[PDB]
RNA sequence: AAAUAUUGGCGAGAGACCGAUAGCGAACAAGUACAGUGAUGGAAAGAUGAAAAGAACUUUGAAAAGAGAGUGAAAAAGUACGUGAAAUUGUUGAAAGGGAAGGGCAUUUGAUCAGACAGGCCAGCAUCAGUUUUGGUGGCA
RNA sequence: GACGUAAGUCAAGGAUGCUGGCAUAAUGGUUAUAUGCCGCCCGUCUUGAAACACGGACCAAGGAGUCUAACGUCUAUGCGAGUGUUUGGGUGUAAAACCCAUACGCGUAAUGAAAGUGAACGUAGGUUGGGGCCUCGCAAGAGGUGCACAAUCGACCGAU
RNA sequence: ACUAAUCGAACCAUCUAGUAGCUGGUUCCUGCCGAAGUUUCCCUCAGGAUAGCAGAAGCUCGUAUCAGUUUUAUGAGGUA
RNA sequence: AAGCGUGUUACCUAUACUCUACCGUCAGGGUUGAUAUGAUGCCCUGACGAGUAGGCAGGCGUGGAGGUCAGUGACGAAGCCUAGACCGUAAGGUCGGGUCGAACGGCCUCUAGUGCAGAUCUUGGUGGUAGUAGCAAAUAUUCAAAUGAGAACUUUGAAG
């Protein structure tokens, strides 16, 4: 809507707000990233610290479908169930009848323990797993099984 | 159509009047105007003409009777603030006044009333004006500014 | 003249008004301008005052906040009031009974309120049932925990998250973050 | 006649012509505002034109009426016309100037059975 | 082979597009008229009226044409044609004018103009209220 | 508030009463002129413009912060640990509207150059404030609980 | 010097709307607030970035924290 | 002294100060068991108002789009002219009259190739200058008749 710009206000206005001395100009201080080691040095290193220079060692014909992993942190366990079958399965929890849960169906490679997973024994099927998710897993009365 | 409508009308419902306190005081005249003494009419058709004063009027106005014998002014009415009160003075309880009111001078030829009335009035005005000499003349007489005439330094 | 000490015809700088054209909450707006002026509740004008609050200053509350607010010694009966949205949690498993009044509840938070027994209300079925809103509590949720805060005040030796579109290596981890490569921060 | 009002003050009858309109013509007299540097008008120089100010903004209980008292309705019909049946006092109608001269008879006919004000009557007028 | 491309060609259907200084350079005998040795460059230019019904005839003039008459709803539509702005111009009318003119505030004069008797315009006096200004006189320290 | 024995009255939270002329160009508006005083040509750059700085003989029409890819802040809206139908498919009154699977993007985890590892001692901590709410109080106030947020000291995850 | 009125590198079309820290212009009204020509860095001195000054959006609260001021007490200074 | 030094009064007058009104802005408040139906309304109270660059807000106008006014119009739309009228502080809106001949408005919204005095701006048109500069190199013309509306300039004859 070019009806609500300042640019409709602006008319009548001589320099349309850019000022009579600084006179709106094409390029005053380069094109694009231009000076930023000599005439933008202060803004880059004051607000993109980092920018220059390398760091670190180089990834020829990097495949990013090797480094798949999401990530479960182990709060977020239960959800895996689905919400009717959950209240029955942390009600009368189990030993001999234990939900098995298949992490690598719901798109996780490894199972993190940001923790506090209920008292209900659970069949945890993962590719990886923490030390800490694993012993809050036996700790409920569970097992993690190791899947690929 | 060509305006849409006011959303929302003013209410032609008119407001009553605040209660006033104006409460009506009678007029306080000059201390110089006491009946009697002898006017300088300053404005209207008998402009600059010496007039004897005889009752003040409940209407703020000067019943004044400048005899119609001696200079032709009626029995009328005027204004307090178009008079210069003199210092010249007649007698007054020789005349009867209360007859003239506000109601009296009501508009509505001369009615034989008011004629009547003017002989009354003026034959005890007259008989009290011979007592000291040049009043007839006096009053007859026409007031004007002369030459060098400065009322803010002059006295009547 | 006249030696002005402050600016002249400043405006307060608070909203008077929410900034919404939602015909429903202006009429809770209307509701609780009532309460506020008729009552002398602070429970009132606070919440008058938080009706206005754009989405950035109303942050949603969840239901596990909500739980851990009941658990405060002498909380577990009053009346959470929210102004603005409620959100679901799996984290938490075991949800009380409890009476929720807010703007806004999500299919999940509203599930779980019921399911546990309570009841979720809105803001003019409190004031019916609460006019100077007694034994209320008012939630509200982290205002600083948004994206764009880790970003304020970013500076030298500040610790801020810089604004960047990319992340990794190659992308501002070098010559200004570490000793080895001209200086740190 | 129409509701009692105060006497109406307009704090200026003078039109805001614009600087230099008198000088050429290709300067028409809208008002415009004087944004040059130099400008006399803009600096407010002793003896020059006035400019628009909120200052002179007419009285609230006078304001929009017409010396007769009545806020102008524009009308282009007779159903346009009964809108004002009730408001008699405060609104006098204005017939449009695109009505047809037999419409205009319908109106002003009308508006006699009502008792509205027109305060363009004689327009487009047969005599 | 298909799914892909398509400011060319052929045929279609459309638009919150432009509306004759716009839209293609070109709405029209436009890549025309015209310029350049040449490569090339390259316009301007739409609208009477429903229908020419495009003014027979008379008169003045060498004629162009004018004045009539007429056609037409209209000639305030006459192919110098829909409307017909401005700059600029003629006539008439009004006004002012000792080396500019034009402008602001106020009023005189002239011209011109809107509205209202079921109170409108302009005033005078008295008693008060608010704010001031200028006198007279009293009682005290 | 005052005066008055009351009744009431008053100059006490803002003008009333009486009277006259006219009822139209009379007042008023507009406009032309006259008179008194005042008034240098706009725009622009500039410390500074009426400038012996620059553009402007006049008039009409045209004539200059737009659209797009990506993005920051803020705001509105929908939904919300999710969210995004419109690449496609179905359908259609046919470039519309309506409906949808699987993916994918961003978010839900960080950190390290990397191999990697990966977030509760505790009522998800302690202290100091902290709106609101609760209790006792006519109230002042005292006590309890204290979300957001602010400071600080800790705990936890990655690197060293 | 001349090379079609063109010569210290012809003319024509295109790239091309070439770039310009430089010059000119930048079109309606009213209301409210309202500056800077200084700091640091820059092949920087007719330009930028940076901090400052300004507006807007507000947010948490509700008389505190405060303050281009004084007083009392207690320091520092090396100008007249 | 209508000069100089000094002293005492009176007087003059700024957009300054006091008071009042009105406009706007800001702030603090009142107002719901019909708020005598409009709560972004009505109202009470106090203060304040300079402004380039610049910011923001509220409005005015233009082409076109969705909806509505079963809106205006050949009994006259639009356009144009109008020292005629009215409303608005203003951008502007409205009406009367003249010309004209076919379409065009109000309001709620959408949209933008949306507002001109300048750019030695573009195109077109038009002025003052101004009936002015000028129409002066190449020796040179003249008389009569004819033609013709009209002959310095055509034709013929005669001369030079
Ligand atoms: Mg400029
Ligand atoms: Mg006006
Ligand atoms: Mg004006
Ligand atoms: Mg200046
Ligand atoms: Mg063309
Ligand atoms: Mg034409
Ligand atoms: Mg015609
Ligand atoms: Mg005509
Ligand atoms: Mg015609
Ligand atoms: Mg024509
Ligand atoms: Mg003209
Ligand atoms: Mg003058
Ligand atoms: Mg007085
Ligand atoms: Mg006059
Ligand atoms: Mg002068
Ligand atoms: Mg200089
Ligand atoms: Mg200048
Ligand atoms: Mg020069
Ligand atoms: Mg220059
Ligand atoms: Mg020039
Ligand atoms: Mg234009
Ligand atoms: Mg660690
Ligand atoms: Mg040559
Ligand atoms: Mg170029
Ligand atoms: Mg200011
Ligand atoms: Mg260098
Ligand atoms: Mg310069
Ligand atoms: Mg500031
Ligand atoms: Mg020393
Ligand atoms: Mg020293
Ligand atoms: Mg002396
Ligand atoms: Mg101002
Ligand atoms: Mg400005
Ligand atoms: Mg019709
Ligand atoms: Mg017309
Ligand atoms: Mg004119
Ligand atoms: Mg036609
Ligand atoms: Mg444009
Ligand atoms: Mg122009
Ligand atoms: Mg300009
Ligand atoms: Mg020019
Ligand atoms: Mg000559």
């Amino acid at each position: 809507p070019s009806r609500f710009t300042k640019t409709r206000k602006h008319r009548g206005h001589v320099s349309a707000g850019k000022g009579r001395i600084g006179k709106h100009r094409k390029h005053p201080g380069g094109r694009g990233m231009a000076g930023g080691q000599h005439h933008h040095r202060i803004n880059m290193d004051k607000y993109h610290p980092g920018y220059f220079g390398k760091v670190g060692m180089r990834y020829f014909h990097k495949q990013q479908a090797h480094f798949w992993k999401p990530v479960l942190n182990l709060d977020k366990l239960w959800t895996l169930i689905p919400e009717d079958k959950r209240d029955q399965y942390l009600k009368s929890a189990s030993k001999e009848t234990a939900p098995v849960i298949d992490t690598l169906a719901a798109g996780y490679g490894k199972i993190l323990g940001k923790g506090r997973i209920p008292n209900v024994p659970v069949i945890v099927k993962a590719r990886f797993v923490s030390k800490l998710a694993e012993e809050k897993i036996r700790a409920a009365g569970g097992v993690v099984e190791l899947i690929a | 159509s060509a305006q849409k409508a006011p959303k929302w009308y003013p209410s032609e419902d008119v407001a009553a009047l605040k209660k006033t306190r104006k409460a009506a005081r009678p007029q306080k005249l000059r201390a110089s105007l006491v009946p009697g003494t002898v006017l300088i009419l300053l404005a209207g058709r008998f402009r600059g003409k010496r007039v004897v004063y005889l009752k003040h009027l409940e209407d703020n106005t000067l019943l004044i009777s400048g005899p119609f014998k001696v200079n032709g002014v009626p029995l009328r009415r005027v204004n307090a603030r178009y008079v210069i009160a003199t210092s010249t003075k007649v007698s007054v309880e020789g005349v009867n006044v209360e007859k003239f009111n506000v109601e009296y001078f009501a508009k509505e030829e001369i009615k034989a009333e008011r004629v009547e009335d003017q002989k009354v009035v003026d034959k005890a005005l007259i008989a009290e004006i011979k007592k000291t000499p040049l009043l007839k003349q006096y009053l007859s007489a026409s007031f004007s500014l002369k030459n060098g005439d400065k009322p803010h330094m002059l006295k009547f | 003249g006249i030696d002005h000490t402050s600016k002249q015809h400043k405006r307060s700088g608070h909203r008077t008004a929410p900034k919404s054209d939602n015909v429903y909450l202006k009429l809770l707006v209307k509701l609780y301008t009532f309460l506020a002026r008729r009552t002398d509740a602070p429970f009132n004008k606070v919440v008058l005052k938080a009706l206005f609050l754009s989405k950035i200053n109303r942050p949603p509350v969840s239901v596990s906040r909500i739980a851990r607010a009941l658990k405060q010694e002498g909380a577990a009966n009053k009346t959470v009031v929210v102004v603005g949205t409620v959100t679901d949690d799996a984290r938490i498993f075991e949800f009380p009974k409890t009476t929720v009044a807010a703007l806004r509840f999500t299919a999940g938070a509203r599930a779980k309120i019921v399911k546990a027994g309570g009841e979720c209300i809105t803001l003019d079925q409190l004031a019916v049932r609460a006019p100077k809103g007694q034994n209320t509590l008012i939630l509200r949720g982290p205002r600083n925990s948004r994206e764009a805060v880790r970003h304020f005040g970013m500076g030298p030796h500040k610790g801020k998250a810089p604004r960047i579109l990319s992340t990794g290596r190659k992308f501002e981890r070098a010559r200004g973050r570490r000793r080895s490569k001209g200086f740190k921060v | 006649a129409s509701l009692p009002h105060p006497k109406i003050v307009k704090k200026h009858t003078k039109k805001f012509k614009r600087h230099h309109s008198d000088r050429y013509h290709r300067v028409a007299e809208n008002w415009r505002k004087q944004k040059g540097i130099d400008s006399v008008v803009r600096r407010r120089f002793r003896g020059n034109i006035s400019q628009p100010k909120i200052g002179y903004g007419s009285n609230k209980k006078t304001k929009f009426l017409s010396p007769s008292g009545h806020k102008t309705f524009l009308v282009a019909n007779v159903k346009d016309l009964e809108t004002l049946t009730m408001h008699t006092k405060t609104y006098a109608a204005e017939i449009a100037h695109n009505i047809s001269a037999k419409n205009r008879v319908v109106i002003l006919a009308r508006a006699k059975a009502l008792g509205i004000k027109v305060t363009n009557p004689k327009g487009r007028l047969a005599l």
